[PDB]
């Protein structure tokens, strides 16, 4: 009906469909701390909001209402919470309900009212057919919408729609390989189908991360999902990777490769590698250039870990003190 | 040496921490370079203004603009109509890190206006008639204590608190945020927060909740707010909390959740992300910069003996100078990051950043890192709560004469 | 601007 932006938008206060209701005003007290100075529209709909809620009046004039309510104040977390007793309470269409919800998103995509609204939807309707399509449409403004990219595991999760997420990763990988959002879901994705453990799953995930990496060799995203599907196995359970990141050394190096070197180095002490010492060295030497050098805004990080190989990984570690 | 220049950010080899695209433009790393050339104009100023920098936390200003605000808003908050209780919050945590006294006047004030927030059946609403939810519960509360009276802690109806919680918990150990609402890690944290400040946490209220958080650890070692959820500091930084307060930090793996933190600071804006790839951002100086105070304490527990004794495991200095040149407004508060506005909210944590920077403390162990003029030396917080650890010992030491409900 | 809840 009456949009809020209208040119023609009138004051509840002034609508005479209204008038048996007082409004209620804001109880804030005699002497107000952190008070809002709200422009004439606010608190004029939020007086009548008050006083519907107050008498719990379930009415299509006060479905409406809300619709205001929340244009002026989408976080307003009460509001939406009667809206939706409205929508029950008056037998609502939900599909219509969900064609409000999905402009209110795209309106504010970042408010955890309007998501949740959008999920109790879906549950409400047992229907996830538009979500994906939604969810691409709203990623595809900002790709890295936390709350977007949140709603979009549940759905696949709940309703398992998995089938075309990983070619989804793939053409988002390709816009921006730098996107954490969509490594992260990459990593979602193949956990809850096929699984890292399945070595020719883990083979060409690895390819494909080393590949990327030498394509942006100081994209960090690549590295922490390399270290990311290998950590957990043990990175010492893998020596050809070692030798491998030691290869990109020259052509492509980054304080990421250096990094990952110490923690393959870490776990190798950590796992009694051959020549203890030999690799001990090589790793505090890494530490050193790191905090020095190469990585100084971590510095504090790299001297701890250097002194933590120290402390657990020297020759003298195991030795008792009278020797 | 006369050449030296002790501002970190200035030094000539500070230039070579500038992004490396790889000639391989993306729409991140397009972003990135935006955020540092506009850092690097706002570093090399004092140079092309031929001047000595001199870093002022601008006190006098953001005193001004939180007295003011503590009583009285424009419009411009419409927005945060539902979060009342966390602009006391954040404004009084401000006042309070800047060592401004709260006036008896305004303590009475708030305090009668967080009744009027506090529902028939627990918890706080972020207004007067609102339903209760447990974002502006853990900020009332917080704003209570940081009053820490006995007209304050009074406020508190502690039963039906208890009872509010209890009707939020899920059989996964997760929280729903309010009745009707959303589950995320904040719930966690935000119901540990205030039960245990309120000493109201009954044997079995948090069943399975330091196991729910765990699950919300990914392959990053950061915490995302659901499980499967990308690692975040927001996020990150509520799962560590409520693990700590929960006393099970150790149901992580601290290894890699210390390895993505310190990460997430920018070497060359010296700030923090909130997320790998992302721009950096005033509130994270606590969010992220806030978790190293709480690994510092887990991994010592464990008898970690390479944990150094003056020093946060993060740059210290160039988070300073990253808040003290990049993220005040000259009218007065903070903000996110140059060309960004100010608001109460980046203002409450670029200060808490600011303090968690400049103070290490670990027992008898104690050693502070003042960047700039010595007047801008805040007083310390809880990396926990984020008040006054005083008021945190004060408060707790008051609810523990109470029993909790029910007994 | 940051939205917390
Ligand atoms: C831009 C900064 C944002 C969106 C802050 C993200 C932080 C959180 C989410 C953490 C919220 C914590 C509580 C509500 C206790
Ligand atoms: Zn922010």
């Amino acid at each position: 009906f009456l949009s809020l932006d209208s040119p023609t938008y009138v004051l509840y206060r002034d609508r005479a469909e209204w008038a048996d209701i007082d409004p209620v005003p804001q109880n804030d007290g005699p002497s107000p701390v952190v008070q809002i100075i709200y422009s004439e529209k606010f608190r004029d709909v939020y007086d009548y909001f008050r006083a519907v809620l107050q008498r719990d009046e379930r009415s299509e004039r006060a479905f409406k209402l809300t619709r205001d309510a929340i244009e002026l104040n989408a976080a307003n977390y009460t509001v939406w919470h009667f809206r939706r007793v409205l929508l029950r309470s008056l037998q609502k269409d939900l599909q219509e309900e969900m064609n409000y919800i999905i402009a209110i998103i795209e309106e504010q995509p970042k408010n955890y009212q309007v998501w949740h609204h959008r999920r109790v939807l879906v549950e409400w309707l047992k229907d996830p057919s538009q979500e994906l399509e939604f969810i691409a449409d709203i990623l595809n403004q900002d790709a890295k919408n936390y709350h977007a990219w949140q709603h979009r595991q549940w759905v696949i999760q709940e309703f398992r729609l998995w089938d075309n997420e990983l070619q989804y990763v793939d053409q988002l990988l390709k816009e921006d390989v730098r996107n954490n959002s969509v490594w992260n879901q990459r990593h979602f994705v193949i956990s809850n189908t096929t699984g890292y453990s399945d070595r020719a799953v883990l083979e060409r995930e690895v390819q494909y991360t080393l590949e990327m990496i030498k394509l942006v060799p100081h994209n960090e995203s690549a590295w922490n999902y390399l270290k990311g599907i290998l950590q957990d196995r043990g990175l010492s359970r893998y020596p050809n990777l070692l030798n491998q990141l030691l290869d990109l050394q020259p052509s492509h190096s980054s304080p990421y490769l250096i990094a990952f070197l110490v923690d393959i180095y870490e776990d190798m002490l950590e796992n009694q590698c051959d020549n203890k010492e030999d690799i001990l060295n090589k790793a505090l030497e890494l530490c050193e250039i790191l905090a020095k050098e190469k990585d100084t805004i971590r510095k504090e990080y790299w001297r701890y870990i250097g002194r933590s190989l120290q402390s657990k990984h020297s020759r003298e570690s195991d030795i008792p003190a009278s020797v | 040496p006369v050449w030296s220049e002790p501002l970190y950010s200035l030094r000539p080899e500070h230039a070579r921490e500038r992004l490396q695209d790889d000639s391989v433009e993306t729409v991140t790393s397009i972003e990135q370079a935006k955020v540092e050339e506009k850092i690097q104009e706002v570093f090399s100023s004092y140079k092309f203004n031929h001047l000595v920098p001199r870093l002022v936390l601008q006190r006098e200003k953001h005193f001004h603009y939180l007295k003011r605000g503590l009583r009285q808003l424009t419009d411009a908050y419409e927005c945060l109509d539902a979060s009342r209780p966390w602009l006391c919050y954040w404004i009084l945590h401000s006042l309070e890190l800047l060592d401004e006294p709260i006036p008896q006047i305004v303590a009475t004030d708030v305090c009668q206006f967080l009744e009027l927030c506090q529902s028939p059946d627990g918890g706080f609403g972020g207004g007067p008639g609102q339903y209760p939810h447990l974002a502006p519960t853990y900020a009332a509360v917080n704003a209570l204590c940081i009053i820490g009276t006995e007209e304050a802690y009074n406020v508190i109806n502690r039963e039906k608190l208890l009872q509010y919680l209890y009707s939020l918990k899920q059989p996964d150990g997760s929280f729903l945020m309010h009745v009707g609402g959303e589950v995320d890690v904040r719930s966690a944290y935000c119901a540990a927060s205030v039960a245990s400040l309120t000493n109201i946490i009954t044997p079995d209220l948090f069943e399975g909740t330091a196991e729910w958080i765990a699950r919300c650890q990914n392959w990053e070692g950061g915490i995302g707010g659901v499980p499967g959820m990308e690692a975040h500091g927001g996020y990150t930084f509520c799962g560590l909390a409520a693990l700590v307060i929960l006393k099970k930090e150790r149901s992580l793996n601290l290894k890699s959740l210390l390895q993505w933190v310190t990460s997430r600071q920018m070497r060359f804006e010296g700030g923090f992300q909130g997320r790998c790839n992302k721009l950096v951002d005033g509130c994270y100086s606590f969010w992220q910069a806030g978790l190293l105070p709480l690994l510092h304490r887990a991994l010592h527990a464990q008898g970690d003996p390479a944990l150094s004794m003056s020093h946060w495991m993060f740059h210290q200095q160039a988070l300073q100078e990253y808040i003290l040149m990049c993220c005040q407004c000259p009218a007065g508060g903070l903000l996110d990051k140059p060309g960004k506005s100010r608001d109460f909210y980046h203002t409450c944590y670029c200060l808490s950043g600011l303090s968690i920077a400049q103070h290490f403390g670990s027992g008898a162990m104690l050693h502070d890192v003042v960047m700039g003029v010595p007047e801008n030396v805040l007083q310390p917080t809880h990396p926990v709560y984020n008040i006054g650890p005083d008021k945190v010992i004060q408060a707790t030491t008051h609810f523990l004469q109470k029993p909790v409900p029910g007994f | 601007k940051c939205v917390i809840m």
